[PDB]
C-alpha cells in the first residue's frame, strides 16, 4: 500500500470508479484490478482509479533552501489558515526556519537546537522536526493567538526517476523487470527496501539496491 | 524579523 | 571522495590559493577537503579552493523525464550550439522514449524503439543501453543528411536534493558526516551504491546510504 498525488481531475467513468481533485492525496492499494487501474480510496469512498493518472507524493512541508521572500510568495496564496513550510537558511547552513500564513501576513519562527541536537521553538524540546510539526498541529506555534498548523494545498511534480545498476528477472508476480541501465519512473519509495516503480509499461514492486539515483533537472 | 526573537 | 559538482553562482577567486568559476560549471571536487567552509578543486586545468555552499549536486546532464515535446523544443531551440539533445519518455506511451536535437533553427524528435530484447535501436545500430546510444550518437552523425553530432546542452544548477535520517549516525572518522534520525540531510553525492557526500547541521561528510530515506521533490 501507498499514498500518491493526482495530477488531473478524474470524474469517475463507471460507478465502481473513484473520482478525485488534481493535487488530492490518494491511499492506493497494492493490488491493481485491471493493468491500467489500482483501487484507492479517498476521504471516505473507495474505488477504481487510473494508474496514469497519479504521480510520487512530494514532502509535504520541508521545502529545501527557498528564501524568506520565496516562501512569504508561496504561503501568500493559500486559502487556509496555517499553512505552513520549514525551509533552511541559505545563509547559515544546517538552521531552519518555520513559516505560516494566519489572515493577510506570513509569520517567521526561528528553530533551536540546543547542545544535545534537540529542536524547539519557545520551551518543549522536540528529537525532531517531525515531531515539532506533529506536536503544533494539535497546540498552537504562536504565543497570541491559535495557529495550528495545516499541509499546504499540494500540486503534482515532475516525475523521480532511478536507473539499473543490474538486469532484474521478476520471480514473484506484481515485480518490476528491466534491464541494466534502464530509467524507471518511481511511483512510491516510502519503504527502505521495495520501491514501486514503472518502465517498458509496466508497473511493479523492486528493489531500490539495484537502481541508482537520477538526479533532478527539470 | 523572527517571532520569537 | 572525489565528486562532480555544478556551480551555483559567479565566484572570482579572493585568494591566489582559490580557483575562479563561473555559474554552471562542473567542477572536480577532490576528497582533501582542507577548511571548514571550503572544498579543494578542479577546473579546465586550474585548481584551487572553492567555497562549500557555492556549489549543488550535479544533475542529470541530458535524461529529462516526461518534459512534454514543446518544452522540449524550446529548451533546445535556446541552446548555442547544433546537436545539443535530451531524451525524454512519452507522457502518453509510458516507456518509450524519443531524443530531441537542435537542428539549426528546427529541433528534430526521433522515436528510440526497444526490439525483444531489450536493445535499444533508432535505425541500424543496436545499444545495450541509452547510456550507449548517445555515446555512439556523439562521433556518429544521428542523421544521415547531415553531420549532427550530440552534445550535452547547457547544465544549470537546480533546488537542492534532501534525504532524511532514519537512525542515529555517530561518525568514527572526520571525513564522515554525524546526524541524529529524523536529520534532513542535504545530499551532494549519491553516485556511490553505500557511501553518499551531504551536509547538516553545518557540516560535511560521508555517510551510509542504509541510514536515509528520501525526501520527495516539491519546488
Amino acid at each position: 500500500s501507498m499514498e500518491a498525488i493526482a495530477k488531473y481531475d478524474f470524474k469517475a467513468t463507471a460507478d465502481d470508479e473513484l473520482s478525485f481533485k488534481r493535487g488530492d492525496i490518494l491511499k492506493v492499494l497494492n493490488e491493481e484490478c485491471d493493468q491500467n487501474w489500482y483501487k484507492a480510496e479517498l476521504n471516505g469512498k473507495d474505488g477504481f482509479i487510473p494508474k496514469n493518472y497519479i504521480e510520487m507524493k512530494p514532502h509535504p512541508w520541508f521545502f529545501g533552501k527557498i528564501p524568506r521572500a520565496k516562501a512569504e510568495e508561496m504561503l501568500s496564496k493559500q486559502r487556509h489558515d496555517g499553512a505552513f513550510l520549514i525551509r533552511e537558511s541559505e545563509s547559515a547552513p544546517g538552521d531552519f526556519s518555520l513559516s505560516v500564513k494566519f489572515g493577510n501576513d506570513v509569520q517567521h519562527f526561528k528553530v533551536l537546537r540546543d547542545g544535545a541536537g534537540k529542536y524547539f521553538l519557545w520551551v518543549v524540546k522536540f528529537n525532531s522536526l517531525n515531531e515539532l510539526v506533529d506536536y503544533h498541529r494539535s497546540t498552537s506555534v504562536s504565543r497570541n493567538q491559535q495557529i495550528f498548523l495545516r499541509d499546504i494545498e499540494q500540486v503534482p511534480q515532475q516525475p523521480t526517476y532511478v536507473q539499473a545498476l543490474f538486469d532484474f528477472d521478476p520471480q514473484e508476480d506484481g515485480e518490476l523487470g528491466f534491464r541494466r541501465g534502464d530509467f524507471i519512473h518511481v511511483m512510491d519509495n516510502s519503504d527502505p527496501n521495495w520501491w514501486k516503480g514503472a518502465c517498458h509499461g509496466q508497473t511493479g514492486m523492486f528493489p531500490r539496491n539495484y537502481v541508482t539515483p537520477v538526479n533532478r533537472n527539470v | 524579523t523572527y517571532s520569537n526573537l
